[PDB]
C-alpha cells in the first residue's frame, strides 16, 4: 500500500507542476510578449532574464516526463529507471538556478507593481514570485520521494538507487554552480 | 487586504510538510504523511481583521545551502523550527537557521517553533534518547534559545493533537500586523 501511495504522490504533484508552469507562461509571459500593454522600460525585452529557460522545464514535461511516468503507474519499483532514461534533461534546472537571482533583483528593482497588477487582474493566489520559485522545489523534491520508495521495495531496488543518484546528482550541481 | 509571506525552515527531523498539511487541513494525516506541501494562501482572521495568509515549505532543500536561500527575499516572517525530541535539530537552531536567515533578512521577524510535543513525554522515545545519553528539549532551553536569536516568540505544538497548532500561525501573523 504505502510504495502505491507515494507513486501517487508522484503523478498527482507532476500534474500539478504542469499545470503551475502553463498558468505561469499564459499569465505573466504572455502579459509581456503579447503587445497588449505596457512595459516599464526596466524590464522591456527582459523576459529572458526574468523566466530564464522556464519554457524549456515546461516542455519538458508537458511533452515527455508526464507521459513517461504515468507509464510507470503499475511498476513503482522500477521508476528509478524513468530518471535514468532522461537524466540529461534534467540539466536545464542547473541553467535555471544559475539565472534565478538576476531575475528576482530585475523584478524588485525594476517591475514595480506591473506583475502585481497582472496577477490581481487573473485572480491568481499565486505571485509571479510564487510561480519562479516551483522548479527550484520540484528539482529537490524528487530525491525524497525516491528515497520513500527505497523504505518500502525489496531488493529488486537497484532500479531505484541509481535513479535516487541522478536526483541527488543534480541538484547539487546546480547548488555548486550558484555565485 | 495584506498579504504575508511565511516561510518555513529547519531539520528534516521537526515534521515541516506534516505540520503544515496538518495546520491548513485540520487534521493529522495519519495513514499516509505525503512529501510535497505547494505553496499555499488562504484568508485568515486574526484580531478582527482580515488577513491573506501565504505558506512556503522548504522540505527537500536542508542539504543545498545556495539554493535554500532563493526562497527568502521579501518574507515577511520566518518560523524557525526544530523537534522537542531532537537535540541536534535544537543545536541546528544556532549552528545553522538563524545564521542564514539573519544574513539574508536581518529586519524579519523570527518565530522559534518546537515540534512534536506529543513525544516529549513518550516512555519509548525517552528511552532511545537515555542510550544516546540525550534528553528532551523543555521550556526554559527553549526560552533560552528564543532570546539569545532574537525571536519575538517561542511556541510549542503538534502536528499530531494539534495543541499548540493554530496558535503558532496566529502569532506568525500578529508578528508582522
Amino acid at each position: 500500500r504505502k510504495k502505491e501511495f507515494i507513486m501517487a504522490e508522484l503523478l498527482q504533484t507532476e500534474k500539478a507542476y504542469v499545470r503551475d508552469l502553463h498558468e505561469c507562461l499564459e499569465t505573466y509571459l504572455w502579459e509581456m510578449t503579447s503587445g497588449v500593454e505596457e512595459i516599464p522600460p526596466g524590464i522591456l525585452n527582459k523576459e529572458h532574464i526574468i523566466f530564464g529557460n522556464i519554457q524549456e522545464i515546461y516542455d519538458f514535461h508537458n511533452n515527455i516526463f508526464l507521459k513517461e511516468l504515468e507509464k510507470y503507474e503499475q511498476l513503482p519499483e522500477d521508476v528509478g529507471h524513468c530518471f535514468v532514461t532522461w537524466a540529461d534533461k534534467f540539466q536545464m534546472y542547473v541553467t535555471y538556478c544559475k539565472n534565478k537571482p538576476d531575475s528576482n533583483q530585475l523584478i524588485l528593482e525594476h517591475a514595480g507593481t506591473f506583475f502585481d497588477e497582472i496577477q490581481q487582474r487573473h485572480g491568481l493566489a499565486n505571485s509571479i514570485s510564487s510561480y519562479l520559485i516551483k522548479p527550484v522545489q520540484r528539482v529537490t523534491k524528487y530525491q525524497l520521494l525516491l528515497k520513500e520508495l527505497l523504505t518500502c521495495c525489496e531488493e529488486g531496488k537497484g532500479e531505484l538507487k541509481d535513479g535516487l543518484e541522478v536526483m541527488l546528482s543534480v541538484p547539487k550541481k546546480a547548488n555548486d554552480a550558484m555565485h | 487586504m495584506q498579504a504575508i509571506k511565511c516561510v518555513v525552515v529547519g531539520d528534516g527531523a521537526v515534521g515541516k510538510t506534516c505540520l503544515l498539511i496538518s495546520y491548513t487541513t485540520n487534521a493529522f494525516p495519519g495513514e499516509y504523511i505525503p512529501t510535497v506541501f505547494d505553496n499555499y494562501s488562504a484568508n485568515v482572521m486574526v484580531d478582527g481583521k482580515p488577513v491573506n495568509l501565504g505558506l512556503w515549505d522548504t522540505a527537500g532543500q536542508e542539504d543545498y545551502d545556495r539554493l535554500r536561500p532563493l526562497s527568502y527575499p521579501q518574507t515577511d516572517v520566518f518560523l524557525i523550527c526544530f523537534s522537542l525530541v531532537s537535540p541536534a535539530s535544537f543545536e541546528n537552531v544556532r549552528a545553522k537557521w538563524y545564521p542564514e536567515v539573519r544574513h539574508h533578512c536581518p529586519n524579519t521577524p523570527i518565530i522559534l517553533v518546537g515540534t512534536k510535543l506529543d513525544l516529549r513525554d513518550d516512555k519509548d522515545t525517552i528511552e532511545k534518547l537515555k542510550e544516546k545519553k540525550l534528553t528532551p528539549i523543555t521550556y526554559p532551553q527553549g526560552l533560552a534559545m528564543a532570546k539569545e536569536i532574537g525571536a519575538v516568540k517561542y511556541l510549542e505544538c503538534s502536528a499530531l493533537t494539534q495543541r499548540g497548532l493554530k496558535t503558532v500561525f496566529d502569532e506568525a501573523i500578529r508578528a508582522v500586523l
